[PDB]
RNA sequence: UAAAGUUGCUGCAGUUAAAAAGCUCGUAGUUGGAUCUUGGGAGCGGCCGUCCCCUGCUCGGCGCCGGCCCGAAGCGUUUACUUUGAAAAAA
């Protein structure tokens, strides 16, 4: 319906239902001109630790900034529809491998493992924006990124923190926590 | 003192320090909603302006450049805006 | 300090600073070993046991010994966390 | 530590952590570029453009608001100068000093400061020839310099 | 100017541990410093550290025990065959019973003892005991 | 030759013992900031260990109703480095 798969293939009945649920917001509510051109690439249902589920919606990259205007507006209606789930909007960042000895154009820094994993994290937490990354390299050797979100929208998006940590963990495999520094701004 | 919380500088200590030498680099400037009482429009002026920011549709000249922070002309008020 | 058979062969195992872990040599006469007595949490009397602390002369000459006992008694619960 | 001084100054501009645009700034990237074109047409450098913008129009960094930076916005459309602004300003300063030193042969301090400025030029010239943003045939000569305003 | 960033780091945490600091800021940051530190951590010489991400090169904040007698860089990064690695640990460590030359192999930045069992030489970065 | 760390790459010295150019610019020389892949799939021992995988398109053998799995060529950022291999008179 609005779920334009990147490969020449088909969406699932869940994923087509989410894209019809975006038609349900288009052909009823007054954000209808701001859902016509906005397509979807994928969507997944991500079982986080404990008895909780979240829904993750991958998006076309040049259409991402159009979602960033209309984020919480739209997140309300999609989150009450799938009542107990958390709904989050990431762009589908294509991610080229590191050009080796064995294997043509210069691989740009945008399309790189680190810039993908950092730009995902930036537009993972949207209403709050990141005011410092910290990384515990713990005694066993493994990293634990500590993302310091904005003090504004703490009351808005604190409930999504342990979701956000799961959403990022399932995507990249990187163990993350989200904190709120109060002492500056 | 041997033991200092190098990761957790108390905000009294951080605002004291040189901007570059702060644990994370952070400026001492800010944008101002400068409004003159003669005109209607709120202009956005930079604190350390270093130019003569004028009233567009001339009712006055708002700020005058100095060493550090510009002098906001007597009559003008300012809100510091943030994100 | 242990042999192929697993025997402790060194003729004494040294003490070492409860602050900075520096082994406290046989002729460090500046080194300060303190006994801090603990108390019954409703009576307020000496129980008979203590939380013993040992500082190398070096940190004591630096003058940081004060803060180092103050930390070791805070993380030990002897002293108020609020402080 | 400075190039041609004993000065160990630390007067640096210090960008904030958050590269993310602020909220209040209502100008879209296109109208910022349109205003950059308007300043460039008046006859300003990317240094002077950036100052005038952040003062009167509350736009901290053009790179933060748009994607690109002010010379690359000038250069794409062709409002950028033929020879860089900073190497222009040293050649401009060297022509100023050399004019002063035409009728002041006694001014030995000037003559020494001229040699320091000449060295700044040759040093930048050599850099821009590695990046081919000047011709390899180019070389700053002080007799040819007064035509380069 | 600053040229060997791993030198600035190891000298700064050496200076700091001699002074008896519980932790130390090392205020440029490279991936080579971070691999070197993780090697010093695996052998328990330094405590679990922390890389502060500004949007320039990082700053690291390193918890210290009193175990690190000295860390240090070898500049320049000399090439070391498996033949030569005895003569380095002979003249650059305080005993055979402890101390570790870090040397960047192809396999990865690691101690001299793993460079033996992996059977890969490379460039000496530094050493610690 | 060692002793000579009294030629110092390992490894010396240069305030006063011998020693830093009067000062600065400056070309070859030498040295040069940060940054560009990671998570897991397969298996064993008692949470931790040791292994296989994470480039693509002309000629045939474990097979199948023009191609699928795989074998052998040839193109594949370029070097230093490290490990292996060939080859390197004996005395």
């Amino acid at each position: 319906a609005k779920i334009v798969k990147p490969n020449g293939e088909k969406p699932d009945e869940f994923e087509s239902g989410i894209s019809q649920a975006l038609l349900e917001l288009e052909m009823n509510s007054d954000l209808k001109a701001q859902l016509r051109e906005l397509n979807i690439t994928a969507a997944k249902e991500i079982e986080v630790g404990g008895g909780r589920k979240a829904i993750i919606i991958f998006v076309p990259v040049p259409q991402l900034k159009s979602f960033q205007k209309i984020q919480v507006r739209l997140v309300r209606e999609l989150e009450k529809k799938f009542s107990g789930k958390h709904v989050v909007f990431i762009a589908q960042r294509r991610i080229l491998p590191k050009p080796t000895r064995k294997s043509k154009q210069k691989r740009p820094r945008s399309r790189t493992l680190t810039a993908v994993h950092d730009a995902i994290l930036e537009d993972l937490v949207f209403p709050s924006e990141i005011v410092g990354k910290r990384i515990r390299v713990k005694l066993d050797g493994s990293r634990l990124i500590k993302v310091h979100l904005d003090k504004a929208q703490q009351n808005n998006v604190e409930h999504k923190v342990e979701t956000f940590s799961g959403v990022y963990k399932k995507l990249t495999g990187k163990d993350v926590n989200f904190e709120f520094p109060e002492f500056q701004l | 003192p041997l033991a200092k919380d190098l990761l957790h500088p108390s905000p009294e200590e951080e605002k004291r320090k040189h901007k570059k030498k702060r644990l994370v680099q952070s400026p001492n400037s800010y944008f101002m909603d400068v409004k003159c009482p003669g005109c209607y429009k709120i202009t956005t002026v930079f604190s350390h302006a270093q130019t003569v920011v004028l009233c567009v549709g001339c009712s006055t000249v708002l700020c005058q450049p100095t060493g550090g922070k510009a002098r906001l002309t007597e009559g003008c008020s300012f809100r510091r805006k943030q994100h | 300090m242990q042999s192929n058979a697993g025997e402790f062969v060194d003729l004494y195992v040294p003490r070492k600073c409860s602050a900075s872990n520096r082994i406290i040599g046989a002729k460090d006469h500046a080194s300060i070993p303190m006994n801090v007595a603990e108390v019954d949490k409703v009576t307020g009397r000496f129980n008979g046991q203590s939380k013993t602390y040992a500082i190398c002369g070096a940190i004591r000459r630096m003058g940081e010994s004060d803060d180092s006992i103050l930390r070791l008694a805070k993380s030990h619960g002897i002293v108020s966390q609020n402080f | 530590g400075r190039m041609h001084a004993p000065g160990k100054g630390l007067s640096q501009s210090a960008l904030p952590y958050r590269r993310s645009v602020p909220t209040w700034l209502k100008l879209t990237s296109d109208d910022v570029k349109e205003q950059i074109y308007k300043l460039a047409k008046k006859g300003l450098t990317p240094s002077q453009i950036g100052v005038i913008l952040r003062d009167s129009h509350g736009v901290a960094q053009v790179r933060f608001v748009t994607g690109n930076k002010i010379l690359r916005i000038l250069k794409s459309k062709g409002l950028a100068p033929d020879l860089p602004e900073d190497l222009y300003h040293l050649i401009k300063k060297a022509v100023a000093v050399r004019k002063h030193l035409e009728r002041n042969r006694k001014d030995k301090d000037a003559k020494f400061r001229l040699i320091l400025i000449e060295s700044r030029i040759h040093r930048l010239a050599r850099y821009y020839k590695t990046k081919r943003v000047l011709p390899p045939n180019w070389k700053y000569e002080s007799s040819t310099a007064s035509a380069l305003v | 100017v600053r040229m060997n960033v791993l030198a600035d780091a190891l000298k700064s945490i050496n200076n700091a541990e001699k002074r008896g600091k519980r932790q130390v800021l090392i205020r440029p940051c490279s991936k080579v410093i971070v691999r070197f530190l993780t090697v010093m951590m695996k052998h328990g010489y330094i405590g679990e550290f922390e890389i502060i991400d500004d949007h320039r090169a990082g700053k690291i904040v390193v918890n210290l025990t009193g175990r690190l007698n000295k860390c240090g860089v070898i500049s320049p990064r000399f090439d070391v065959q498996l033949k030569d690695l005895e003569k380095w640990q002979n003249n650059l460590l305080p005993s055979r019973q402890f101390g570790f030359i870090v040397l960047t192999t192809s396999a990865g930045i690691m101690d001299h003892e793993e460079a033996r069992r992996k059977h890969t030489g490379g460039k000496i970065l530094g050493f610690f005991f």
